[PDB]
This record gives structure tokens, C-alpha cells and sequence, in this order.
RNA sequence: CGCAAGACGGACCAGAGCGAAAGCAUUUGCCAAGAAUGUUUUCAUUAAUCAAGAACGAAAGUCGGAGGUUCGAAGACGAUCAGAUACCGUCGUAGUUCCGACCAUAAACGAUGCCGACUGGCGAUGCGGCGGCGUUAUUCCCAUGACCCGCCGGGCAGCUUCCGGGAAACCAAAGUCUUUGGGUUCCGGGGGGAGUAUGGUUGCAAAGCUGAAACUUAAAGGAAUUGACGGAAGGGCACCACC
């Protein structure tokens, strides 16, 4: 069944810009999933997204450009100690100078740019670049 | 069988042709002394076995044009042979008949046109 | 390595099939694995019919057959060369053929 | 590719597929883009002055080259109603 | 329209196509061909979309024009229905030509006497068309091309549905294309119509 | 699949060809009718498919039968759908 | 020609069905059961997968009966061979079959854990539903019915594909794996010693489960490639081959 749904939201958009694909409809979506969306968009690597209201638990359209090479989803979602975000972006991130490593912490899901500057920390949701 | 011509010969066969067809003739012994003429043949018996092998092809070349060989008047003959056209043909004669939907297909094209409608049954596959 | 994606003959949605007996060594062999060659053939042959015609009453009459569908295991339909082998890549064509229906001038 | 003092670094800055907007890179020869004449409006008279389009390797193996352009020239002209 | 009027479509033209049975179309459609299908005939059999069949043929007229220099697009068939067609359509525009058996190796490999760097493939059926289809795409050149419902669409850029099936269908579209050709960046003017007679194009054979 | 559809506004023809489940917000594809018989005058709602004998309100008729689907309405019936 | 016994359900019968798997083809009736589909029914998280425990589990074998037609693990025979305890012939055993208990294993192979999503084309077929001013079959029209064509689910599969995987053979799953992170369970760490010793456990027995070491040894092994070679198949060619 199912234990996560981002996972299944991210994998899809992977195959999708894989293919060549210009579009995505992911099911079911959730804040958590919206947050994440919201994060890859403010940076570029997607489009604009429609979340449509079925009445159940929703399904998301995602517009994706091409900037992205690969957006992951890290599970479990591990504690991280503000060095261990250092040591995160290193093992998964292309180079220093980029991509984002994205955790939600207590004061709200963020890019861990966002993380260090706020000076908050928390457990690990994902990632792209 | 035994004599079965090898590329050596045949192909000067092909050759000469190609550069020499108005030259050439249905008889061995003349070509036999146009290769003397428009070829440099080191031994009497290669240059006999080769005048004979593109005589062989020219006796065949005039009964039918041979499947690799091509000569400016081959080339000049086919050109005016291939020029054909009557009263033509379609006609196709008074009226298109059509299968109709062929008939929906000029109804719905906006496409005046002759008529007649038989298109009716279904219609298996294999 | 495997040679033959549908392994021995299809089965595929069974694990299980009743076997026959081959026509000449007895053998034994699933029913689904096994080459089965119908034979239908007259009572009379080539030559008879002609004295079988003439000898009998009855104005034609008009002639029997003999009906039998054959089982071979894959040694017997080898041997006796039912079927042949097939190179690395002939041997993915389920169809069949020959081009005439050979039943008096054939081979 | 800046360096230090707002330099250009390094060689070069390969074209973007006009479909997917992927790197066309650089030794896939089997991708190519395709310039379609302008004219001169009213109709014929070839004027130059390309409307141009590259379409990556991927996209063409992939069954599409084609439609890309259609996409493609309709959106900027010409084309309609596609 | 587009560019911007006497361009569209014209009584004439969809008169000589629909006598020629272009629309007419396969049975088995295809998936990346199914844009062009207009509707399915009763008894199977797709109408295809004149229209539609008209503007990219004008499309692709377009793209053989701007290539400078009309020799180096090669114009092919090894179909019979295309032969003659071809031949004509690389005698009126530049355009060289290549009937028959492609002859393998002849994009890629200089040493070869058929080696040709075109600058533009135009293909008359991608199923028999396959081996210059495939050589295109091993060195950077476009492709026009052929295509009945059913064609393979791989490494074709651009599309002209036909019928190719056969009879003038084929001749037609090489014809209206050569027409179309030398309208734009050439020199017939008054994308007015034709001295020459479209049956000019078209296959010859037998004999008794 | 050619990197060619509007996910988010697909063809009412092709979403009407889809699995109840599959539409893309979902819905059903069922319906409701109202139902006759000359003899009476007033009319009973009934369920496209139905499982239950369906009767009219008063004489004891029939008014369709059940199926695997769609209830197969009896004989000499008639049928407005129909709502919203 | 009849009749008895015991056995078994041929042809029809398929890259066809069902069943958790092992496995399952005569008719008909009763008994409960199982999936798919349809479903604007009902519940509101009931749920995924699993140490321990447990159900089933082809064959042989074992316990006691029935039964032994057929064929036949052993034996005795006739041939063959230099030897033949074999293959081959014959006689023929327990056994095959059936009932009530054991036993728990089969290249029990799809040699491929189970569950969920995503990524690709086409046509079959079992089945359900849906749609057609399509065919044919009827009555006075029907309700019928079987088909053709299309659509959608969920089966077993197939086919073709420089997506992608893999060492390749291959693989639409063995894909989405260095760009390594959906859930869970199990087993392996060179080859032999060894499924062996030893203790425990289960078994009437035969045996099954768990399972070492000492020592031994530098390759064991896989895949593809190519010859050589064949009492494998189509091939040829020559009086150093036959005719």
C-alpha cells in the first residue's frame, strides 16, 4: 500500500522530465507535497502547478520546463543536526555551489539556504537540482 | 563448366562496352581487332577471351537491354521511349462513382463534384 | 543459459498438465510440451483404388479415411526428423508451411 | 560561466533543444534543428531570414521531431489551426 | 493564413487532392499520427485532413527553400509509386536525387561514389525509406517525409500525410511540393497555377 | 505519449471513454430516469443499474429486471433521464 | 457374440481456463466456497509485510483393509558384449488404484519474495460491463441469440521496439540503482571438507530440520566469442571416395 506520497509526486515528475515530458498530473498530493512543490518552483525547476479538487485528496498538474536533472525524496525522514546539513548537501548535492537540499524543520519546510540563514534545523524531506 | 568467364575478362567486357558500343559489333572478329585498337591486352589468348565474352554481351545488349550496362544511345532510346500519354485515361468518363463517406468526405469539404452513391457492408478482418 | 523462453512447449498459467505417451518409444511427456502431427490418409492408397473401383459393386462408392493424431516426444520427432533444428534464430517461428499441398506429385 | 571579476570562462555555451529546452551536447550527431524560411507576407518571395528550430536526439528517436516543429511554427507562424 | 492570405487554401488544390485520393487514409492509424486524422470512414478507412495535409506540405516547401544551395536537398524513393516523381522534382528545383536502393553508407562513409552530405532529406515512405531515414540520423540532417496514418514517425521532422497506399497521391504531393517550391524563393510568381501538367509526375511500368 | 496533452483540460470525448476511476477529477457514469406505464399516471425515479426488482407505487407490475449492469427496463416503458 | 473385474476419462484440448501452491478435463444432482465486473449500497483507517506458531503440500516409502485390471522398483529367465549383474526380450514382485493414519520433501523453475506507484507501441484470447439509424438468424413485430466494429476494467501470455536495465544471454520488468534512499521479509561472502561431524528436535520406520571444525586448495564458477570435433541436421566436392 501506501507509506509515503511524495515520494510517488517526486518519482513521477522525474520519469516525466525523463521522457521528455512538458506536464505531470500527480495523485494524491497533501500540504507536505504542495510545500515541496512550492520550494522546487520558487528556485525554477518547475513550471506553475494546478492543484484540481477531486473530492478525495486531491490530484496536482505540474508545468515542468527542463532545468531538472533530478528532484529525490530522502526516507526516513532522519533528524539533522545543523552539522549534519553540511554533511547532507555534500553526500547528495552536485556541487557545493548548488542545488538544494529541502528539510522540514519547526519553523516550516524549507531549502536548506533558507535553513541556514533562519538558523533553524529539523528532519530531512528531500532534495533537487 | 568448365569455362565459366572470371572478372578479369568480364569486366573489360563491361568496359569496353560502356566507352565503345557504336564501335562494336555482333561478330567476334572484328572486335577481336578493335581491342587491338582501344585496349592494351598483354597476352593474344586474354584479349581473344575478351572480345568474345563482350560479343557474347552485344549478341544479348541487341535483344534486350542487360541488366548492368548502360551506353549514350541505351540512355537516348529509353529518354524517348519514356514520353507515353493518350486521350488519357482518367476520363474517368461522365460522373465519379464514389463509395459515398467518400461521398461525406466531399460533402463535408466544402467540394462541389460529379456523383453516385454504392458503398454499403461489413466487413471482416483477417 | 536459457535456449528457449517458453522453456520446453507452452505452458504458461498451469504448473501442472497431464502427460501422453509417445507413439514410439512409449516415452512420456507433458501434453503441452510434445509434437502432435494429425494423419489423415485413405483406406485404399496410391495404386488400389483403381482395382478397388472396378472389383467392387456399388456405383462409385466413395472412399474412407483413417484418422489418427500422433504424439511424439522430442527425441522421436527428432530422430525420425518431424522436426529439425532450427538455427539461434529460426527457431522463433511458431507458423507453418511448404508451397504446393504435396498429395499425389510432391516429394 | 563567470569567473572572479565578472569574466567568461570556460569554451563554450552549447544550443538548447526547441523542444525540451535540454542541452544539445556536442557529439550527438544524431540531432539536428531545421531553419524555415520568412516571406516576404503577401505570399511567396522567400525573404530570408530564418524562423529557426533544433530539435535534440532524444525527441526524434523518440517519434517526434516533427510535431515539435508544429508546436513549434504555429505558435510563432505560421501554422494555424494545426 | 499566416503568411498572410492567397496562401490558404484554394478551391483548385483541394480539388486535384481529393481527385487524387490523398486523404484517403490507412486502417491502422498509428498513435503519433493521429493529430492528422479528420474522421473514420464507415467499412474502415480514415479520412485524413486535407487541411491539415495542405499547410505543413507548405510548411515543408518552405524548409526546402533557405537551404542556399537546391542542389544538396536530396529528394528519395526506393518505391516505385515515387521513381519518376522524384526524378521530376529534382529537375525543376536543384535537389539531388536518390531512387532506388539508398545504397548503404552513402551519408556516412566518404569514400563511397554515392557519398552525399545533404542539407535536407525529403523521403517518400519511411518504411521503405528506412536505411536513408536511419543514415540521416547518424550526421545531423533534417528529414521531410511520406506519411501515410501508419508511418514511423522516428527521426522524421515533418510530416506530410498521404494515402501511399499509392496511385497520384504520391505523385500529387511531390508535385504540389516542386509547385510550392518554386513559388516561394524561386521564380513562377502569381502563387497562381500550373503549365505543366501533374501526370508529368506519377509511376510509368509495365509493358506487355 | 508525445509530450503533447493539456493534462489539466483533456478532451470530454476521451475523458468520457475513461474508467469511472480514472477520470481525471473523478466521477461517476450513471444515472437516474423516471418511468410510466400507461395504466398509471404518475411516474417512479429508478436507478440506471438497480439490483432490486424495482415496482411502480401501486400495481404490482415490474419495472425492470436486474443485471451484471445496467437494469434491463421492461417492454412497453418509456423514459425521461434527468436532472442537473 | 455376450459377460465379469479393475483401470481411466482419448479425439474435441489451445503460448486456452481455474485454483494460495501442490494440482485440476464423462453425465447429473446436492453442499458450501473463490476471483473478476457492475454498483450515486455499507464501515471510516478497518490497513502493508512478517521471528515465533500454524494450514496445505506431486512422487516414492511406511500402518491396516479393500484391491491388484493394467503396467511394473526386486528376482529368475533369452539374447547382445571381450566382460553385462544393464539397455534389448520374457516371466514377474512390492507398488500402481482406493480408504483411514504417517511422512514434509521434488531442476515443488517463471531456477526470478510479497505489496504500492511511475515509465511504451500493436494485435490476439478467457471474462464482465458499456455503446452501433453494422451483418445474419423469426412470427405479424418482438423479447431472443450468435457475430462484426469500438470502448473500459481486471487474466495468462505474445509480438516489435538503440527509453532504461544487465557481464551478457536476455529483461516492459530483471525499468525507474553512484544522479546509489516507496514498505516489508528471507538468504549469501572463493572452492572443496558437507547438508558431513556433534547436541537438540520431529518421525513407527525410511528419514527431515538446525548445522561446525580440523584439513584441503588458486581457482571453482558465469557469460559471450571462436575453432577443433561429433555414431546432431542440410550441405557439398574427388575413382588418393563410391558407382
Amino acid at each position: 500500500v501506501r507509506m509515503n506520497v511524495l515520494a510517488d509526486a517526486l518519482k513521477s515528475i522525474n520519469n516525466a522530465e525523463k521522457r521528455g515530458k512538458r506536464q505531470v498530473l500527480i495523485r494524491p498530493c497533501s500540504k507536505v507535497i504542495v510545500r515541496f512543490l512550492t520550494v522546487m518552483m520558487k528556485h525554477g525547476y518547475i513550471g506553475e502547478f494546478e492543484i484540481i479538487d477531486d473530492h478525495r485528496a486531491g490530484k496536482i498538474v505540474v508545468n515542468l520546463t527542463g532545468r531538472l536533472n533530478k528532484c529525490g525524496v530522502i526516507s526516513p525522514r532522519f533528524d539533522v543536526q545543523l552539522k549534519d546539513l553540511e554533511k547532507w548537501q555534500n553526500n547528495l548535492l552536485p556541487s557545493r555551489q548548488f542545488g538544494f537540499i529541502v528539510l522540514t524543520t519547526s519553523a516550516g519546510i524549507m531549502d536548506h539556504e533558507e535553513a541556514r540563514r533562519k538558523h533553524t534545523g529539523g528532519k530531512i524531506l528531500g532534495f533537487f537540482f | 563448366m568448365g569455362r565459366v568467364r572470371t572478372k578479369t575478362v568480364k569486366k573489360a567486357a563491361r568496359v569496353i562496352i560502356e566507352k565503345y558500343y557504336t564501335r562494336l559489333g555482333n561478330d567476334f572478329h572484328t572486335n577481336k581487332r578493335v581491342c587491338e585498337e582501344i585496349a592494351i591486352i598483354p597476352s593474344k589468348k586474354l584479349r581473344n577471351k575478351i572480345a568474345g565474352y563482350v560479343t557474347h554481351l552485344m549478341k544479348r545488349i541487341q535483344r534486350g537491354p542487360v541488366r548492368g550496362i548502360s551506353i549514350k544511345l541505351q540512355e537516348e532510346e529509353r529518354e524517348r521511349r519514356d514520353n507515353y500519354v493518350p486521350e488519357v485515361s482518367a476520363l474517368d468518363q461522365e460522373i465519379i462513382e464514389v463509395d459515398p463517406d467518400t461521398k461525406e468526405m466531399l460533402k463535408l469539404l466544402d467540394f462541389g463534384s460529379l456523383s453516385n452513391l454504392q458503398v454499403t457492408q461489413p466487413t471482416v478482418g483477417m | 543459459t536459457k535456449k528457449r523462453r517458453n522453456n520446453g512447449r507452452a505452458k504458461k498459467g498451469r504448473g501442472h498438465v497431464q502427460p501422453i505417451r509417445c507413439t514410439n518409444c512409449a516415452c512420456c511427456v507433458p501434453k503441452d510440451k510434445a509434437i502432435k502431427k494429425f494423419v489423415i490418409r485413405n483406406i485404399v492408397e496410391a495404386a488400389a483404388v483403381r482395382d478397388i473401383s472396378e472389383v467392387s459393386v456399388f456405383d462409385a462408392y466413395v472412399l474412407p479415411k483413417l484418422y489418427v493424431k500422433l504424439h511424439y516426444c522430442v527425441s522421436c520427432a527428432i530422430h525420425s526428423k518431424v522436426v529439425r533444428n532450427r538455427s539461434r534464430e529460426a527457431r522463433k517461428d511458431r507458423t507453418p508451411p511448404p508451397r504446393f499441398r504435396p498429395a499425389g506429385a510432391a516429394p | 560561466m563567470q569567473s572572479n571579476a565578472g569574466e567568461f570562462v570556460d569554451l563554450y555555451v552549447p544550443r538548447k533543444c526547441s523542444a525540451s529546452n535540454r542541452i544539445i551536447g556536442a557529439k550527438d550527431h544524431a540531432s539536428i534543428p531545421m531553419n524555415v524560411a520568412e516571406v516576404d507576407k503577401v505570399t511567396g518571395r522567400f525573404n530570408g531570414q530564418s524562423k529557426t528550430y533544433a530539435i535534440c536526439g532524444a525527441i526524434r528517436r523518440m517519434g517526434e521531431s516533427d510535431d515539435s516543429i508544429l508546436r513549434l511554427a504555429k505558435s510563432h507562424g505560421i501554422v494555424s489551426q494545426n | 493564413s499566416g503568411a498572410l492570405d492567397v496562401l490558404q487554401m484554394k478551391e483548385e488544390d483541394v480539388l486535384k487532392f481529393l481527385a487524387a485520393g490523398t486523404h484517403l487514409g490507412g486502417t491502422n492509424l498509428d498513435f503519433q499520427m493521429e493529430q492528422y486524422i479528420y474522421k473514420r470512414k464507415s467499412d474502415g478507412i480514415y479520412i485524413i485532413n486535407l487541411k491539415r495535409t495542405w499547410e505543413k506540405l507548405l510548411l515543408a516547401a518552405r524548409a526546402i527553400v533557405a537551404i542556399e544551395n537546391p542542389a544538396d536537398v536530396s529528394v528519395i524513393s526506393s518505391r516505385n509509386t515515387g521513381q519518376r516523381a522524384v526524378l521530376k522534382f529534382a529537375a525543376a528545383t536543384g535537389a539531388t536525387p536518390i531512387a532506388g536502393r539508398f545504397t548503404p553508407g552513402t551519408f556516412t562513409n566518404q569514400i563511397q561514389a554515392a557519398f552525399r552530405e545533404p542539407r535536407l532529406l525529403v523521403v517518400t515512405d519511411p518504411r521503405a525509406d528506412h536505411q536513408p531515414l536511419t543514415e540521416a540520423s547518424y550526421v545531423n540532417l533534417p528529414t521531410i517525409a511520406l506519411c501515410n496514418t501508419d508511418s514511423p514517425l522516428r527521426y522524421v521532422d515533418i510530416a506530410i500525410p498521404c494515402n501511399n497506399k499509392g496511385a497520384h497521391s504520391v505523385g500529387l504531393m511531390w508535385w504540389m511540393l516542386a509547385r510550392e517550391v518554386l513559388r516561394m524563393r524561386g521564380t513562377i510568381s502569381r502563387e497562381h497555377p500550373w503549365e505543366v501538367m501533374p501526370d508529368l509526375y506519377f509511376y510509368r511500368d509495365p509493358e506487355e | 505519449m508525445p509530450l503533447a496533452k493539456d493534462l489539466l483540460h483533456p478532451s470530454p470525448e476521451e475523458e468520457k471513454r475513461k474508467h469511472k476511476k480514472k477520470r481525471l477529477v473523478q466521477s461517476p457514469n450513471s444515472y437516474f430516469m423516471d418511468v410510466k406505464c400507461p395504466g398509471c399516471y404518475k411516474i417512479t425515479t429508478v436507478f440506471s443499474h438497480a439490483q432490486t426488482v424495482v415496482l411502480c407505487v401501486g400495481c404490482s407490475t415490474v419495472l425492470c429486471q436486474p443485471t451484471g449492469g445496467k437494469a434491463r427496463l421492461t417492454e412497453g416503458c418509456s423514459f425521461r433521464r434527468k436532472q442537473h
